[PDB]
């Protein structure tokens, strides 16, 4: 078989083996024995500009790994595009919209 | 109109020119003869239109 | 307190150098960047760093009528 | 002074990333025929060595022989899958 | 005389089995379904998380090998991410987002029926090419192995030239997505 | 009790020294890697005709066997392409069963 | 169509696409209705290009009358694979006659 | 090939695992022995002959005691939740070579693969902390979220900088690049950014205030979810462990070692037949070595496979040791950072740097034609 | 056969049949991957217009050059035989410590450069044969007669001295 | 098929919702997974890296709906304080 | 004379004056402007501000 395949198995066996030891050997017991307030606008910021910039830096993996053959014409595109993004970043700097500062 | 006339003929210069197997590419000589023919008349045909009016 | 920069641009560049230096630099980073695009190849050429020519990445094709080759035929097996 | 007893652990990691290399590439060397093993191997690499096995019979095997053995013509291997496309 | 074509099983090079493809479409439909049925949203969205992999891993088994891992590094890594940070803060009362399913079986099968019935045939013949059973043959070749590239750099060889155009529109998508979305939220100063 | 070790002025001349030797190890590292892809290419084109040549016999040998079986079987040959072109087979007929081994 | 492929470049059927648009281009305009009619037959090609259907017919009938003739027919002794995997190897030229029958 | 496939894919698997698990367990030993020199005590000691068991206890501890998870509506967050936590962390190793191609996975998208582990990585984090019954506690999980996510941008926007020099995405082209210069040299600001998001990503201090909080407002009434679970902290070292290595694959020379060939080669010009091997320099003299009884050795020992991919797993190991001492004289070294403070510090302080940076990398690369190929060479 | 790479193969297909009687014969290359990688310059140094002939004839002849070009094809097989059989009977000592270095150092030319320098004048003393890496830059050495390969994973010996065609 | 399917679940989320306005954001979700993968799987059947293009661009485009359309659900709650439909 | 003075397809456009480029280089189209294009470029360009001033007098802000 491939080893990427026997590797996810190994690591798959020993996680049971690992949970096996605590339900074989661990004490059990069977006794296993509502308010609302707004949450920080900060939150849902912090996935949004993760969210645009991880897209954003995604699409310049491929420049990288293509450089030879983009040259000239392929850098000032992708200059093009790395400005537009960075000006997203300027505003988002500039209305503290991270609300960190 | 019945006929479509390519509003991008430069599409038949497309294709990668790189790990291109020999005979791939299939010979366009005589579409780049019809496109010369079309290039040439319109040339001619102003040609005609700026000169035979402004004597 | 702060300067302005259309007001004193100088002295603007000093105080942003001093009191902002993470963004200052990442502006002036970002500017060196269009610099060394528009200088060092004119420089580079100057004194004869030439460009290396593209490798090749398709079979070389020649250009031209064929050569009309004889030799290495079905006799020769 | 120095405190080798707290250096006693930083010399059981490096150990074992030499056990694993040390024996990864043993692994490897009798894997691919007593040999040193393929790295950053492509469409070429890869068609270059089942060619290998053609003439051979291992993806390893390697032989100067100008003229191919008679079935050589023969051996050539058409992939055949019953999904992909 | 004896059969000209022979069929023999490759022994190092022999690649991957197809079974594992109706296992992951298997797996993809069943959190398909808990998705639409969950009570929570929270359920739903993890189950949308279970689906999202599967899905990746039917292409990188299929050799879509970046697009998959994108997928895995977009959808899983970022998009289901602000999905729990909405949910895990909203206050959420499960009772009022349930609905009396049963009402909605028979447009179930009404709409599944018709819906299906209809697009099945649009497909192309290879979406569908899966008793004689055809085989896919597959040979070698030189001239279009000299330099063979890995898919990201073939993307990445016509993305930010031949179609430079499709960068520029998403790029002011994303960028609109970025000043849009900041105005609609948060208190200015 | 101030030290030239943490000094910034000594600091940013070391660093900066730094970056510009390695810059010069790279600058010439990448230019002989590419003088090495350089002969690796034209190492494979001085090749790709033989190989080309051995894979096209066989293309030809196993066109004609089916071009043949076919007559032998179904009485004449199903055109596919309307064109003479020829084109790779993507389907080929197989035997019932694999070799026992 | 685009003539971009996976590997680097170019596409398997951007050559029937090519052919398809030479045709048009150069045999149907305004003056003449119905010289796009030559079209047909290539732009077959290319739709069967891309999706196979006709090839898969051909094959399926083909293979259908190839595995019901060589299930009747007397077999003297099948190669076993080891056999078939010696074929064409410099020191196993008695295989390789078995595997050839001659 | 030799032997069987199904042979060879399980002896590797075994021989990167293995050793791998017990280097894990020995760097919380090393954590405790390196943070009392420094703080003037000593380490674990007695558990073990120099304290090299103490790991063992403290995780077989762990194994025995009574979990108390809740198990209301949950059956399967508890005892399957946490244990994909695991799987991920050693899902990186996969792609690790210690040596030319010596990995279970050669990947080309070697490196995309390390980012996918990493985001599935932020998952255990925030279901971790769902099962904290307190209102800041369940938000401080959210915050460690919103610190894993910020600083994996700055990683991987630091990555991105070295795939430029590169050229490829495979960790075994990386290093071979690196036979030129190691990458911390023309890239030293990208480096000391790359080490710090890696702390921050791993959470550990001087980033981990917003967890931290989490066990002060806890009260008399509620418990953590972590009491029994070795799982977490098994996942919690390996990825340290994997973030150094990433780290000294990408920044320092991999697997590459400095080779004393070369020096003795250009020093060396009086080469003898005899077995004298005299030497043109200034302390030389006329060795006296044995032919047939050390050059001869010395020689095959060499071009062994054993001993050539012994030192490269060494050279890996020693730089990997390095970082790991870092990691711990970071922690040892300064106060903690408040959650706000280190957000600033990734959005308006490294981020702007690394982007600047991106624009002014390739700009250089294309002024000097130093653009590599990035066809399969090296 | 389809250029796909395929990704659940597990069965070979293959056809015993011959090329018919009418097609002329000719007896295939046998030499492996690092032999012809050895001796790649030399073929392209004799077979270059005949590579260059059969290259450019399919091309001349688009989705019916495997058939059409066949002349060609045997043309450069037997052109490139000879290359082979010259090096097996002149060049053999040095050919084969070249290309067996190669087995060993993932078939990259610059881990084996010693081998190459040697190989590369006893073809040039007895076949008069030189390798070209064509459009090489002119303000370096030629990376293959480089006495120092900073990618090489061995130091090469100063004693050890690149081919130059004539000093 | 597997394309179809999951382009029905998508479907079938809006024919089975009368309250959650959530599931409306996932079921969208699991229809641009079904086109992008039925252009995945066409693209590798016609050997064509356009389809591979033109899946990215849709990854891209449906990252910033659901930002664009989870802020917009963040701006509705602030003044509503339930997601819920009075049904 | 190469002998292919059309080599590449190129789009025909229903024009009143002869084609001389369809896509001319950036200094060419400053060295071929003429003075009327100088005063007509700086005239609209300074209508911009000049709108927005006499807009602030009229309309103040
Ligand atoms: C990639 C984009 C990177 C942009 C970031 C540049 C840094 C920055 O915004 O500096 C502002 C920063 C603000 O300092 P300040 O003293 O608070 O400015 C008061 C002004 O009212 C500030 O208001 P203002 O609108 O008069 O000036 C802002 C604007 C200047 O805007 C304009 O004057 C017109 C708009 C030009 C846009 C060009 C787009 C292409 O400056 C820029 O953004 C520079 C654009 C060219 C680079 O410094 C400058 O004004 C730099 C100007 C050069
Ligand atoms: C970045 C900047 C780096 C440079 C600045 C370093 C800052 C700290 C400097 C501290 C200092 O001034 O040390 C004075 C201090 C003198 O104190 P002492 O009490 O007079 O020592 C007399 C003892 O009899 C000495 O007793 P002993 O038996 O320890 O001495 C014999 C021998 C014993 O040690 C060995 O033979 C070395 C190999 C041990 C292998 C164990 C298995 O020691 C050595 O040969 C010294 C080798 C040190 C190797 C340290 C490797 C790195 C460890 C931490 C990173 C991981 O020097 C040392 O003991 C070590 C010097 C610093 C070495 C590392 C740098
Ligand atoms: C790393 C290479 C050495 C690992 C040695 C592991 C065994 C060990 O430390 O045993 C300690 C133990 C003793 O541990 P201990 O806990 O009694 O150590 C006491 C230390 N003081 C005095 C400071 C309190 O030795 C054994 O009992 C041998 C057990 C061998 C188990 C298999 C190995
Ligand atoms: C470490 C031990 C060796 C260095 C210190 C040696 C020393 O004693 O100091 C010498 C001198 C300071 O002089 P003084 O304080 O007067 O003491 C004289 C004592 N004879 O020290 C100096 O003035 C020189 C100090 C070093 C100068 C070179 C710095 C090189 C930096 C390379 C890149 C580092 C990048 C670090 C990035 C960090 C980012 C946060
Ligand atoms: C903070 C520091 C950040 C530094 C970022 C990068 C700065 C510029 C890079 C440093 C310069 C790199 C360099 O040294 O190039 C050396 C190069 C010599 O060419 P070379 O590759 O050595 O081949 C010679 C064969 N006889 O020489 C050249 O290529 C010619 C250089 C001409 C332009 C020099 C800059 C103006
Ligand atoms: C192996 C590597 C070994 C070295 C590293 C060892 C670990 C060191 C960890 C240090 C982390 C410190 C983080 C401090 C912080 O949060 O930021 C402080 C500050 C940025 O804050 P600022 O926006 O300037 O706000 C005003 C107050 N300074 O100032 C800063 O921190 C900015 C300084 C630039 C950071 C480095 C950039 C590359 C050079
Ligand atoms: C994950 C892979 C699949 C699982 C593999 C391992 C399965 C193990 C199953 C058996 C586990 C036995 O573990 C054992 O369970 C019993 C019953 O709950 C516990 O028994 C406990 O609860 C019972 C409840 O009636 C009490 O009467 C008893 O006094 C108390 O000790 C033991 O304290 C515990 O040690
Ligand atoms: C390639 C990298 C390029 C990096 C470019 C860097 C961006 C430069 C432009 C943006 C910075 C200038 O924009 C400026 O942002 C700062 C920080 O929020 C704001 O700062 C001010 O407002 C915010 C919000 O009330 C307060 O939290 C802050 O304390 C106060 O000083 C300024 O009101 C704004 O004018
Ligand atoms: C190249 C030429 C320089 C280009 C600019 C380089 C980067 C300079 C720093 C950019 C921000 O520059 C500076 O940031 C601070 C943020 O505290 C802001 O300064 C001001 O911000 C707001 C007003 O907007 C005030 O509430 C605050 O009291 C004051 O500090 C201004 O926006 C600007 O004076
Ligand atoms: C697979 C093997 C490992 C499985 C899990 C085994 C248990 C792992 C957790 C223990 C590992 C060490 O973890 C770390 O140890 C040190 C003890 O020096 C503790 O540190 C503690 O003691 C030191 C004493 O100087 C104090 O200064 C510090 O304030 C305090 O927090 C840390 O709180 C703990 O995070
Ligand atoms: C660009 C990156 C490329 C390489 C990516 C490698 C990814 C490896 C990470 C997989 C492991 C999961 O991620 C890791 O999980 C553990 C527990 O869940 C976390 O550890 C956390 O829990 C443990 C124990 O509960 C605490 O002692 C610790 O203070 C806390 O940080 C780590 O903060 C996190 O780094």
């Amino acid at each position: 078989m491939s080893a990427m395949s026997i590797y996810i198995i190994f690591v798959s066996i020993i996680a049971i083996l690992f949970l096996a030891i605590d339900l074989i050997f661990a004490p059990h017991n069977p006794y296993k024995e509502q308010s609302r307030s707004p949450f920080n606008i900060s939150f849902f910021i912090y996935g949004l500009v993760f969210l645009l910039l991880d897209l954003e830096i995604l699409l310049l993996y491929p420049f990288a790994v293509s450089e030879y053959v983009n040259s000239a014409y392929g850098l000032a595109a992708a200059l093009i595009f790395i400005g537009i993004i960075t000006i997203g970043f300027v505003y988002e700097l500039g209305h503290d919209a991270l609300k960190v500062h | 109109s019945r006929h479509i006339e390519l509003k991008y003929p430069e599409v038949f210069s497309h294709g990668s020119p790189f790990n291109v197997p020999a005979g791939f590419y299939p010979n366009l000589d005589h579409v780049i003869e019809h496109y010369r023919k079309q290039h040439l008349e319109e040339e001619e045909r102003k040609a005609k239109k700026l000169a035979a009016a402004a004597a | 307190t702060t300067p302005r920069f259309w007001s004193t641009p100088l002295k603007y560049c000093r105080w942003a150098a001093r009191e902002r230096p993470a963004l200052f630099f990442s502006v002036v980073i970002g500017a060196l960047g269009p610099v060394t695009l528009a200088t060092v190849p004119p420089l580079r050429r100057l004194i004869g760093d030439v460009d290396a020519a593209p490798i090749p990445l398709t079979y070389p094709i020649p250009p031209g009528p064929r050569k009309q080759l004889k030799g290495y035929d079905d006799d020769t097996e | 002074p120095v405190p080798f007893e707290t250096l006693i652990p930083y010399g059981i990691i490096i150990a074992m990333f030499g056990v694993t290399g040390a024996g990864m590439a043993k692994v490897r060397h009798m894997f691919n025929g007593d040999k040193r093993h393929r790295w950053s191997v492509d469409q070429w690499d890869k068609q270059q060595m089942e060619r290998d096995r053609r003439l051979t019979g291992h993806l390893r095997g390697q032989t100067d022989n100008p003229i191919a053995p008679p079935g050589f013509e023969f051996n050539n291997p058409w992939k055949v899958x019953x999904x992909x496309x | 005389s004896q059969i000209s074509l022979l069929l023999l099983k490759e022994i190092y090079t022999n690649g991957s089995t197809h079974i594992m493809l109706d296992i992951l479409s298997v797996l993809a439909v069943i959190s398909g379904i808990c998705v639409i049925i969950s009570k929570n949203p929270i359920v739903s969205v993890l189950h949308l998380i279970g689906l999202f992999a599967y899905v990746s891993f039917y292409l990188i088994l299929i050799g879509l090998n970046f697009v998959g891992l994108s997928y895995l590094i977009v959808y899983i890594g970022a998009v289901s991410i602000l999905f729990l940070f909405i949910l895990m803060l909203i206050n959420i009362r499960t009772s009022e987002l349930q609905s009396n399913t049963s009402n909605s079986i028979p447009l179930t099968i009404l709409v599944g029926i018709i819906i299906s019935s209809f697009l099945f045939k649009m497909l192309p013949y290879g979406v569908i090419i899966s008793k004689n059973d055809l085989f896919f043959i597959t040979s070698k070749i030189w001239d279009g192995a000299l330099a063979e590239n890995n898919h990201i750099s073939s993307i990445g060889n016509i993305m930010y030239t031949n179609y430079n155009v499709w960068l520029i529109l998403a790029s002011f998508i994303l960028l609109l997505a970025m000043v849009g979305a900041i105005v609609i939220t948060i208190k200015p100063r | 009790p101030s030290r030239g070790l943490f000094r910034p002025r000594p600091l940013l001349a070391g660093a900066a020294v730094l970056m510009l030797y390695g810059w010069y190890k790279l600058v010439k590292g990448i230019r002989e890697q590419n003088e090495l892809a350089r002969e690796k290419m034209w190492a494979r084109i001085h090749l790709i005709p033989l190989l080309q040549a051995e894979e096209d016999r066989d293309h030809v040998r196993r066109y004609l066997a089916d071009q043949a079986r076919e007559k032998g079987l179904l009485g004449e040959n199903i055109k596919v392409y309307n064109s003479d072109r020829y084109v790779r087979p993507t389907f080929a007929v197989t035997p019932s069963k694999p070799a026992q081994e | 169509a685009s003539g971009y492929g996976l590997n680097g470049g170019p596409s398997r059927c951007f050559p029937f696409w090519q052919e398809l648009l030479a045709c048009y281009v150069t045999n149907s305009s305004e003056d003449n209705p119905d010289g796009k009619n030559k079209c047909i037959p290539v732009m077959e090609d290319y739709y069967e290009c891309l999706h196979h259907r006709k090839e898969a017919a051909r094959v399926r009938a083909l293979q259908a009358a190839y595995r019901e003739a060589e299930a009747k027919k007397l077999q003297e002794n099948p190669p076993t694979a080891g056999q078939i995997r010696n074929l064409g190897l410099l020191n196993k030229e008695e295989d390789t006659k078995k595997v050839h029958c001659a | 090939m030799s032997y069987s496939q199904t042979i060879n894919s399980l002896v590797e698997v075994v021989l990167v695992l293995v050793p791998s698990l017990v280097g894990i367990a020995y760097v919380t030993v090393g954590e405790r022995k390196t943070m009392g020199s420094m703080q003037r005590r000593l380490g674990p000691n007695a558990v073990g002959i120099y304290g090299l068991l103490q790991a063992f206890a403290d995780a077989l501890k762990l194994l025995l005691k009574e979990y108390v998870g809740p198990t209301q509506a949950n059956l399967v967050l508890f005892f399957l939740g946490p244990v994909i936590t695991l799987i991920f962390s050693l899902l990186g190793y996969a792609v690790i070579p210690y040596g030319p191609g010596l990995a279970v996975n050669d990947l080309s998208t070697g490196i995309l693969y390390m980012l996918a582990v990493s985001s599935l990585a932020t998952y255990g984090i925030l279901l971790a902390g769902w099962s904290a019954n307190s209102k800041y506690a369940f938000l401080g999980s959210l915050r460690s979220t919103a610190q894993l996510i910020s600083y994996e941008l700055v990683l991987s926007s630091s990555i991105l900088l070295v795939i430029m020099l590169s050229g490829s995405l495979s960790l075994t082209v990386i290093v071979e690049s690196q036979r030129a210069i190691w990458y911390i040299l023309p890239l030293l600001p990208v480096f000391i950014i790359f080490f710090i998001g890696s702390v921050a990503e791993t959470n550990r201090a001087p980033f981990d205030l917003a967890e931290a909080e989490s066990e002060l407002v806890s009260g008399f009434m509620t418990e953590h979810a972590a009491v029994i679970f070795v799982f977490f902290f098994l996942a919690e070292y390996g990825s340290i462990v994997l973030m150094c290595i990433l780290t000294s694959i990408l920044f320092l020379g991999g697997y590459l070692l400095i080779s004393l060939l070369d020096i003795i080669y250009n020093n060396l010009l009086s080469w003898i037949v005899i077995g004298k091997y005299i030497i043109f320099i200034f302390p030389f003299w006329g060795p006296v070595f044995i032919d047939l009884g050390l050059y001869e050795i010395i020689s095959y020992l060499y071009n062994a496979p054993t001993v050539e991919g012994s030192f490269y797993g060494l050279s890996l190991g020693v730089k990997t040791s390095i970082l790991i001492f870092v990691f711990i004289w970071t922690r040892a070294s300064f106060p903690r950072i408040r959650f706000d403070q280190l957000m600033s510090f990734c959005w308006t302080v490294l981020l702007p740097i690394l982007f600047a940076l991106i624009v002014l990398v390739p700009c250089i690369l294309y002024s000097f034609n130093i653009f590599p190929v990035n066809i399969s060479l090296l | 056969m389809a250029t796909r790479k395929p990704a659940f193969n597990q069965h070979v297909l293959l056809d015993t049949t011959p090329l018919p009687d009418s097609i002329p014969k000719v007896k295939e290359i046998g030499a492996s991957s690092a032999p012809l990688l050895s001796a790649s310059f030399f073929i392209g140094a004799r077979c270059k217009d005949y590579n260059d002939d059969y290259m450019q004839c399919k091309n001349e002849n688009p989705g019916r050059g495997e058939f059409e070009c066949l002349k060609e094809g045997r043309r450069v097989t037997r052109c490139a035989r000879s290359v082979l059989k010259d090096i097996n009977t002149h060049c053999l000592e040095q050919f084969r410590a070249h290309w067996q270095c190669l087995d060993n150092n993932n078939q990259q030319l610059w881990q084996c450069r010693p081998a190459e320098w040697k190989l590369n004048k006893c073809v040039y003393e007895n076949l008069k044969l030189e390798k070209v890496i064509p459009d090489q830059p002119k303000n370096s050495t030629p990376v293959h007669l480089r006495q120092r390969q900073i990618f090489a994973h061995h130091a090469i010996p100063p004693w050890e001295r690149p081919f130059i065609p004539g000093q | 098929n597997i394309t179809l399917i999951l382009f029905l679940i998508g479907i079938l989320g809006f024919v089975l919702n009368r309250k959650n306005i959530i599931l409306m954001l996932i079921s969208i979700e699991i229809m641009l997974l079904s086109i992008t993968f039925l252009i995945l799987l066409s693209s590798l059947n016609m050997d064509d890296i356009i389809g591979q293009t033109y899946a990215i661009y849709i990854i891209v485009v449906a990252g910033a709906e659901s930002a664009i359309g989870l802020g917009i659900l963040v701006a509705f709650y602030r003044l509503r304080g339930s997601i819920a439909i009075e049904y | 004379t190469p002998t292919q003075t059309y080599q590449f397809p190129s789009k025909t456009v229903k024009t009143d004056y002869p084609l001389i480029d369809n896509d001319p280089h950036f200094t060419r189209v400053i060295r071929y402007a003429r003075p009327s294009d100088y005063a007509h470029g700086l005239a609209a360009a300074a209508a911009g501000p000049a709108a927005l001033w006499l807009m602030e007098r009229i309309s103040p802000s």
